């Protein structure tokens, strides 16, 4: 179909996003998004979010770090790749991850209220 | 690589709408020419809240509305008097995060494109 994505959600490369104003927890993002019937943002790659390269807005990611694996995971359990965020490295553990549609990641204490985004795959 | 058919390969939907975030900083003749080369229109302003969600999109963007002087009223490229406020010799418009902003037609200035 891919032009399904509610009133108001922007759609781009056959997904629905929606841009928060709303600033919340990282908890209450992931909730807000379950609600939606979505999920908080996986990112694939950088190029996903090109329509709003030119925010300088954080957004609360949908990554957070899995002791059992020793890894930072999608909300969906697949693998954060290496390249993607190259600091990664360096990601507190007990923090969650923001995002800036220019490329840069921050780690945060998920308690922070920040924007947030949703995502809805289609296929 | 699918997209939604009712819009090109690399742009977006939002409100029965598409749009093409530009990058390409351009004169507001070379923008207006330019979205109207790839089949569609020079940002037009419908309410404030769509103007709201541009802001969050892409900070600058002409509007396809103008004057021919500093004061003719604000004319659009559908021919009607644009009935938001818009802020020496400025004669075309842009929105500059979540406001109308006056300025200079020959400034180079990003444009995106939308679609009836």
């Amino acid at each position: 179909d891919c032009c399904s994505c509610q009133e108001k959600w922007v759609g781009y490369r056959c997904n629905c996003y929606f841009i928060s104003s709303e600033q919340k927890t990282w908890n209450e993002s992931r909730h807000l998004c379950a609600s939606q019937k979505s999920s908080l943002l996986q990112l694939q790659n950088t190029d996903e979010l090109d329509f709003m390269s030119s925010s300088q807005q954080f957004y609360w990611i949908g990554l957070s770090y899995s002791e059992e694996h020793t890894a930072w995971l999608w909300e969906n359990g697949s693998a954060l790749s290496q390249y993607l965020f190259p600091s990664f490295e360096t990601f507190n553990t007990k923090n969650c991850i923001a995002y800036n549609p220019n490329g840069n990641a921050l780690d945060e204490s998920c308690e922070d209220k920040n924007r947030y985004i949703c995502k809805q795959q289609l296929i | 690589a699918r997209h939604c058919g009712h819009c090109p390969e690399e742009w977006i939907t939002y409100s029965n709408s598409c749009y093409y975030i530009g990058k390409e900083r351009r004169t507001w003749e070379e923008s207006l020419l330019a979205c109207t080369s790839k089949n569609s229109s020079l940002l037009s302003i419908d309410n404030e809240e769509e103007m709201k969600f541009l802001s969050i999109i892409s900070p600058s963007s002409w509007i396809g509305v103008f004057r021919n002087s500093s004061h003719h009223p604000w004319v659009t490229m559908n021919g009607l008097a644009f009935k938001h406020e818009i802020k020496a010799e400025l004669n075309c418009a842009v929105l500059q995060v979540n406001r109308l902003k006056s300025a200079q037609c020959g400034s180079s200035i990003i444009y995106h494109c939308k679609h009836k």
